[PDB]
């Protein structure tokens, strides 16, 4: 059963970007096998030989899959690491904010080192951005 | 969704919290009175409550309930060895004897637990040793307490420790040679006749100086750096330097993306009539 | 008292070769708890004599002096370990020797000082922690305590630990059986290092046999290959007294004293051969 | 200039063109030490993707570009 | 629609990062944008020793004296909750919102404090505290219940499928309930030989009995 | 361009790993995110690194060491496998009275 | 079968004696060098934190297993805090970075690569540690025939030691 | 020899099992429960008595350990009146023997040791000549760590300067100028003494670890290693004949803790060091002495209380 809700959450998560995936579950040699169709490709490739970008891409996703199935109200993320590039992590967080902001049965604290009330609208329901005064 | 709505598992969180609580403080009256009906009533209501789990999925009572079979599992295992032997004849083997030898409970759980376990239930002097067979650990039983009875009643060894016998028996010395007052340009050191690999040298070196912090700068109207021979403390600390660094980084730096493979150059000859390059 | 004293310092002032040697085997069998052997006596005697020049005296009446002195002064008695091929004790004859009193045990000083110990335990290792650099307080030790090296009082627990586990073992103990029971105790045979001993168990038995304190017996066969039995040394015999044996098993049990008859026969069919006499 | 002052595998000369930001690179390298002592964004980590490429290594290991282009 | 229990307002007295602290969080999503000099978070500490979460699963600090703010004595922790919505607990007595109060001080066990909406308390015990913070489904023993700087820095950099399958395993609760069936199975054979050897010593004891019929 | 000799990448990674000098090995090239790496590394990973970068065949006598472990490992359950035959061979003994 | 079986167990316990009897021979041929290997790297640890005024110390751990066998770096640096082991929990990631690049840079003589790249370490850290450690690997390649090295700071300070075998580059 | 030298031996061997030192407070409960242990109970016996027959015990097995070679030398503490018991539970145990086990003045410690400095018997008791030289070493830099020449105001607050401050406010209550800038830090050395050359860091660290648990060395509150009152009590001559160390008013006391000025006018300038190092040295408890008597004034050629309470760490 979990690994059905992480399949459907990675498709769903991965029908933003226009992109199809899927998961293959092992248990003989402890192996996780992830295909991910690039833009223009026709074949789920491996993440191995996918971008940087599409590499994190592909981790938020698993992350998000695998906490999908739990019923916590209350969760919290500081700190997240800049790897990746800009260019990936402005899609990244409009991502986590645009499914974040549908379900209401689950809140989250994000915090973020960087601004996200400049590079992001405020019109959109659901986001509450609020700062402190800088040490 | 009524399939797996919180009240269920709130029900069931709450009947694994205190049954673990339960079972922790029975084990005792388990190992002393030596029913094990008490573990079988748990095991039976364990089941029930996996029965009733049955349908919705809940991990969170796994771990629980891993942890009462285990402890289950172990009491039975070592009751049955610390069990009597005989009907009337209580055998004292080498379990009893390293449980009577392993029965200290001055600190493990009278002071780090602050609890006090009880002491009420020939042949029934076999009750009181099955509830200390759960160290999984060795930094619980006062070993300190065997030690200091040694060498003292036992084998009264003279321990004295002997006194004291064998105790008892290249750019700085440059500028510090310019002066402190004399000023020289960063487009000094470039010009070098006969030489066209040289101009790499001081370009990379005194970039800013308003970030070293010691003194307001004017900022020039070109784009060129500017550098003035200042007095810079030094101290063997080096939170003294840190915090000094730090608070003269808080000042302002000039960004510019300015570049480029000095167009007339022969210009500065001119004015810094030199020719041979200060740097040894 | 006038008259004992009196009579120890025309002994020692008629020759201080015996202050010498007596000073010299007190501090060797104080530094580190160790062993004497005769050869090492005789050579250290006649280093003496060469460097003060008077004729080597004989060798029961020295003894005989050494025992009167480090029993007047410091209440010691230089007792000799019998020979293992041979088995009266070789007071004269023997060929290795150890420094132990001879004063009857106090009823009182050893509660007391173990409450006192105790005291000081509930305090050592708050929290599984150990004093010194990790404790804020500098004065870990208090200043006072009668624990004097807060890293050799376990070694001699585990030790004493060691030799009952022996002793119930009918003197035959497998070297498979006591790592299973060191292992049941707590103390891992892994190879990790011990949080108070600082050392292995293989390097810690080791030493113990090297103290002379277990007696290892090496066997070869077919099918059981390398089988290794422990055996009780000489020392722990000349030093844990029947008397001894039998406090510490009164202890260790902690029961009333007037069940204490009728298990002494039971102790002595639990030790087994482990004693020549 | 001697034989053993250069270990093996040293490089001695450093020649870039077209690729660096510079274009012209003539980098001076020295047995005793070097050193590349600079503020942010001068240039060093060109010159580290640079160096590693010129090993031919994987792009995505350091992870300052996708592709060699 | 939204569930009760969402944490509204946040306050920190005397902390280490913010000795006064006041912030409004919202019930959908909450962005935080700041900077911190150490590893730690601003408010994710606090939340986590408020909500029962041990200091040991957060791996923030070694020690309980150590997230106390030097200068002071006793560190004071905050929490507001709703429950005017769907999903409310005994909001006849607790009113519309359950405040939640600890005190960690330098000496001593740390104190807590259950207080309603008017502000008095009910109770001091744990237990009740507990049942309050899990009766939201809001898990503290779980480490991916409040993602750290840590955990996420080495989840991040695990885009392999060996690593990638060995998180997974890691989750909420995957990797313990797997350890817990291992550990079952070896303490089934365990007790399984314990009672061959049992049953020996009743083949004896049967061989006795012959001559007890 | 190789002693006057067309090559392909591959003929260049082999000439820089017989070097000594690589881009994999931790300890010839480090940057801020592998030093980030480097310090969260294990104790047992930091000692194949190690050992990576002095000497190779310390990779494989450890691996052959790990290996012969393992089989003398399997070794000792089949001597406690014995060990139980030996008790059957007890009960033998008794089966054999009964004959 | 058990006749069977007494022919075939000699073979199996002659292979038994013959494994143990290579085991005990390997680790005894294999102690020296790692022994050797250790002292040298800790001998270069203790000289580094000499020069650098901190301490630590390394050490390794032979269980009886060799498939867990671990090296440990015990570093103190607060003079109040006791031996701690290299963790996040313990010291912040200045010191985590200090301590790995000093361990590199003590690898460095042992490596047959002749150049060490390392970049980025004054991120936010006090210049003062690093301007040590470069005076320290100055001092150290004083002598002929020494391994490269190359240094990239994030950042510069004026006021600091200089040496006659350095070059200012960009 | 049934009661006199058995209990001789008895308290012997006490002092022997705690390394040579012990309490005042500790040999004196410990001959309570050997009198106690005796025919009959002594009742109508008050402490002076007491400490009195102790005294004399330790002289009559003193004379002996000096016909022997050794010697059990009694010392003061630098340590205030009231400060050296009240630091961790006085009595640790109640069950008291005695109706009353009380004592108000314990500031008198006991030491095993020598005269002979040669020592030809002796060669190693429990470490090698290379820690005996690294031992040494340490030792001699804790020696020459002793002056300073210029302190900060920070007023570390760990042990002494709340005894000294108690004091002055017990003598003349002003609080005014207790807080000097200049302080006097023996305890030097700390992360100092980790640089070593021919030996690990481990096996060094390990050791003083040992040592500082074997009672040869202590520590503060912050952890500064110093050299605790065994090896004072020890090195009596030695630390006199190899450096020129001053001793208070009395016949000969080694002086580490106290009260010590040396403002400006310094002993003669035999040696490179100044700050008092021929005389003019006193302890805390000589200290208290002085201002509670008469000649408030110090004997150093004029010298007022104002500029004094300069703390000895």
């Amino acid at each position: 059963g979990t690994c059905f809700d992480a399949d459907m959450d990675f498709r769903a998560s991965l029908k933003v970007r226009k992109f199809s995936g899927n998961l293959s579950f092992i248990k003989d040699t402890k192996s996780l096998e992830i295909y991910i169709l690039t833009t223009n490709d026709e074949k789920a490739r491996n993440v191995d030989t996918l971008s940087g970008g599409e590499k994190s891409f592909s981790q938020m996703a698993l992350l998000l899959a695998t906490w999908k199935p739990m019923r916590s109200r209350i969760i919290a993320l500081d700190e997240f690491d800049v790897f990746m590039d800009q260019v990936n992590r402005k899609i990244g967080t409009t991502l986590i904010v645009k499914k974040l902001k549908d379900i209401a049965r689950t809140q989250t604290i994000i915090i973020t080192p960087q601004d996200i009330g400049k590079i992001a609208d405020i019109d959109s329901s659901g986001v509450s951005i609020h700062r402190m005064r800088d040490p | 969704s009524k399939d797996g709505d919180p009240q269920l598992e709130f029900k069931v969180l709450q009947g694994y919290r205190d049954l673990e609580s339960e079972m922790h403080k029975g084990r005792a009256q388990v190992t002393r009175t030596g029913d094990i009906g008490v573990a079988m009533d748990n095991l039976n209501a364990v089941d029930s409550l996996f029965n009733k789990v049955i349908g919705i999925k809940n991990n969170g009572l796994f771990a629980h309930d891993a942890r009462a079979m285990v402890s289950i599992s172990e009491l039975a295992q070592i009751s049955v060895r610390n069990l009597k032997f005989d009907d009337s004849r209580s055998m004292v083997n080498l379990e009893n004897i390293v449980n009577s030898l392993k029965r200290y409970m001055l600190k493990e759980h009278f002071k780090l637990n602050n609890i006090a376990e009880n002491r009420n239930d020939t042949s029934m002097r076999h009750s009181y040793l099955q509830q200390f067979s759960h160290y999984n650990e060795f930094s619980q039983f006062n070993w300190f307490r065997i030690g200091a009875l040694y060498n003292t009643i036992s084998k009264n060894a003279p321990i004295t420790d002997h006194l004291m016998g064998p105790l008892s028996i290249c750019f700085k010395k440059l500028s510090k040679k310019l002066g402190p007052e004399g000023s020289i340009n960063l487009f000094k050191f470039i010009i070098d006749p006969n030489s066209f690999s040289r101009s790499i040298e001081n370009l990379f070196y005194t970039s800013f100086l308003i970030k070293e912090g010691k003194l307001l700068m004017e900022h020039d109207e070109e784009g060129l750096p500017t550098i003035k021979i200042k007095q810079s403390i030094s101290h063997t600390d080096s939170r003294s330097k840190e915090i000094e660094r730090q608070r003269r980084r808080a000042a302002h730096q000039n960004h510019i993306i300015f570049q480029m493979d000095m167009p007339t150059w022969r210009k500065l000859i001119k004015k810094y009539n030199i020719t041979s390059p200060f740097l040894d | 008292d006038l008259t004992e004293d009196l009579a120890v310092a025309k002994i020692v002032k008629e020759n201080p070769v015996a202050r010498k040697m007596v000073r010299y085997i007190l501090s060797r069998g104080e530094s580190q708890n160790s062993i004497i052997t005769r050869n090492k006596l005789q050579s250290v005697i006649h280093e003496a004599a060469r460097e003060e020049n008077i004729a080597k005296p004989s060798f029961s009446k020295m003894f005989m002096d050494i025992n009167a002195i480090l029993y007047n002064v410091y209440g010691f008695e230089l007792q000799g370990l019998p020979s293992k091929n041979n088995m009266e004790p070789l007071g004269h004859r023997a060929q290795k020797f150890i420094l132990l009193n001879n004063v009857p045990h106090s009823k009182n000083f050893d509660d007391f000082k173990i409450l006192q110990s105790a005291h000081t335990y509930e305090e050592l290792i708050v929290t599984g922690e150990y004093i010194g650099d990790d404790i804020a307080s500098g004065t870990s030790n208090t200043l006072e305590s009668k624990l004097s090296t807060d890293r050799d009082l376990v070694y001699k627990g585990v030790l004493s630990v060691i030799l009952c586990i022996v002793f119930f073992s009918k003197n035959n103990i497998l070297h498979q059986e006591l790592i299973k029971f060191l292992e049941t105790f707590g103390i891992p045979s892994d190879g990790s290092k011990i949080a108070i001993l600082n050392i292995t168990i293989e390097d810690l038995i080791k030493s113990l046999e090297k103290r002379e304190y277990i007696v290892r017996l090496e066997e070869k066969s077919d099918t059981d290959g390398e089988v290794i039995s422990y055996r009780i040394g000489r020392r722990t015999q000349a030093e844990l007294g029947l008397e001894s044996l039998e406090k510490l098993v009164q202890e260790i049990m902690g029961l009333e004293k007037e069940q204490t008859k009728s298990l002494h026969d039971d102790i002595i069919k639990s030790i087994g051969d482990s004693y020549s006499i | 200039p001697d034989l053993s002052s250069f270990q093996p595998g040293s490089i001695i000369k450093i020649r870039l063109q077209d690729f660096v930001t510079y274009t012209l690179t003539e980098f001076n390298l020295s047995p005793s030490l070097n050193m590349i002592i600079g503020p942010n964004g001068s240039g060093k980590s060109t010159f580290v993707c640079a160096v590693c490429l010129g090993l031919a290594g994987k792009p995505e290991y350091i992870g300052r570009s996708k592709k060699v282009e | 629609e939204s569930p009760s229990g969402y944490i509204k307002k946040v306050i920190l007295r005397n902390f280490m990062c913010h000795e006064h602290f006041e912030l409004e969080l919202g019930s959908r999503l909450n962005f935080i944008v700041g900077n911190n000099g150490s590893g730690k978070s601003a408010i994710l500490t606090a939340i986590t020793i408020g909500l029962g979460a041990k200091a040991s699963e957060t791996n923030r600090g070694s020690s309980l004296k150590d997230l106390i703010r030097e200068g002071c004595y006793s560190a004071k922790i905050i929490l507001h909750l709703d429950n005017s919505k769907y999903g409310a607990y005994q909001q006849g007595i607790f009113g519309n919102e359950i405040i939640v109060e600890r005190i960690i001080k330098r000496d001593g066990p740390a104190s807590f404090s259950l207080r309603s909406e008017n502000g008095k308390e009910i109770s001091n015990k744990k237990k009740d505290i507990q049942t309050v913070v899990d009766y939201f489904s809001v898990p503290v023993s779980n480490p991916m219940c409040f993602l750290s700087q840590d955990a996420a820095r080495s989840f991040l950099t695990a885009s392999t499928s060996q690593d990638k399958y060995s998180h997974f395993m890691k989750g909420t609760l995957l990797q313990e309930i797997t350890e817990n069936l291992l550990y079952a199975s070896a303490i089934h054979d365990s007790a399984q030989e314990n009672m061959a050897l049992h049953l020996e010593n009743l083949k004896s004891l049967k061989a006795e009995y012959e001559d007890a019929k | 361009l190789i002693n006057d000799y067309q090559v392909s990448e591959s003929v260049v990674k082999t000439l820089v790993a017989q070097l000594n000098i690589q881009l994999d090995n931790l300890c010839q090239f480090l940057s801020q995110e592998r030093v980030e790496e480097f310090a969260r590394l294990k104790s047992v990973k930091l000692l194949v690194e190690t050992i990576r970068s002095i000497d190779a065949s310390l990779l494989d006598v450890l691996d052959e060491l790990r290996e012969l472990q393992g089989n003398e490992q399997s070794l000792q359950k089949d001597l406690d496998f014995k060990k139980a035959k030996i008790v059957h061979l007890r009960q033998e003994s008794d089966k054999l009275r009964k004959s | 079968e058990l006749r069977e079986l007494e022919h075939t167990v000699p073979q199996q316990s002659k292979d038994l004696e013959t494994i143990k009897a290579k085991l005990k021979e390997d680790h005894a041929v294999l102690e020296p060098k790692l022994d050797d290997i250790v002292s040298k790297i800790s001998a270069r640890f203790a000289r580094l934190f000499n020069n650098v005024g901190s301490a630590g110390a390394v050490r390794l751990e032979k269980p009886k297993d060799y498939a867990e066998w671990k090296i440990e770096i015990m570093v103190k640096f607060r003079d109040n805090a006791p031996l701690k082991k290299l963790d996040s929990h313990t010291q912040s990631g200045g010191e985590r970075a200090v301590s790995t690049v000093l361990y590199m840079i003590a690898l460095q003589e042992f490596t047959s690569a002749p150049f060490r790249v390392v970049d980025e370490i004054n991120q936010g850290m006090d210049s003062r540690n690093e301007r040590i450690v470069h005076k320290a690997m100055v001092e150290n390649a004083c002598a002929e025939n020494t391994s490269q090295y190359f240094l990239i700071t994030p950042k510069l300070l004026t006021g600091l030691h200089y040496h006659e075998k350095m070059r200012i580059h960009c | 020899p049934v009661t006199g030298d058995a209990t001789a031996k008895y308290l012997l061997q006490y002092i022997l099992s705690a390394r040579g030192i012990c309490h005042e407070n500790a040999l004196i409960l410990a001959l309570m429960r050997l009198e106690t242990d005796a025919s009959t109970l002594n009742t109508e016996w008050s402490i002076q008595q007491w400490v009195d027959k102790l005294n004399d015990y330790i002289n009559a097995i003193n004379v002996k350990l000096n016909l022997l070679g050794y010697k059990i030398i009694r010392i003061n503490h630098g340590i205030g009146r009231n400060a050296v018991t009240l630091k961790a539970k006085q009595n640790f145990e109640d069950y008291a023997v005695l109706q009353s086990i009380v004592l108000p003045e314990s500031n008198r410690f006991f030491v095993y040791v020598n005269l002979a400095s040669t020592e030809e018997t002796k060669l190693a008791t429990r470490f090698n000549q290379n820690e005996i030289e690294f031992m040494k070493w340490a030792i001699e830099q804790f020696m020459i760590s002793g002056e300073t020449i210029v302190e900060g105001p920070a007023l570390e607050t760990s042990i002494i300067v709340k005894e000294v401050n108690r004091i002055l406010v017990a003598a003349t209550g002003d609080s005014n100028l207790a807080k000097w800038r200049k302080f006097s830090t023996f305890t030097v050395g700390s992360t100092n003494l980790f640089q070593f050359q021919e030996l690990t860091a481990t096996d060094i660290e390990d050791l003083l670890l040992r040592l500082c648990e074997l009672k040869w060395f202590y520590r503060t509150q912050e952890g500064k290693f110093g050299i605790d009152l065994r090896c004072i009590a020890e090195l009596e001559e030695y630390l006199t004949s190899m450096y020129n160390l001053n001793t208070c008013q009395n016949c000969h006391k080694l002086a580490i803790q106290g009260v010590r000025c040396g403002n400006e006018s310094c002993r003669e300038e035999n040696e490179e060091t100044g700050e008092n190092s021929l005389s003019q040295i006193w302890h805390v408890d000589c200290f208290k002495h002085y201002i509670t008597h008469v000649s408030k004034n110090c004997d150093r050629c004029g010298s007022s209380l104002i500029t004094e309470g300069v703390y000895v760490i």
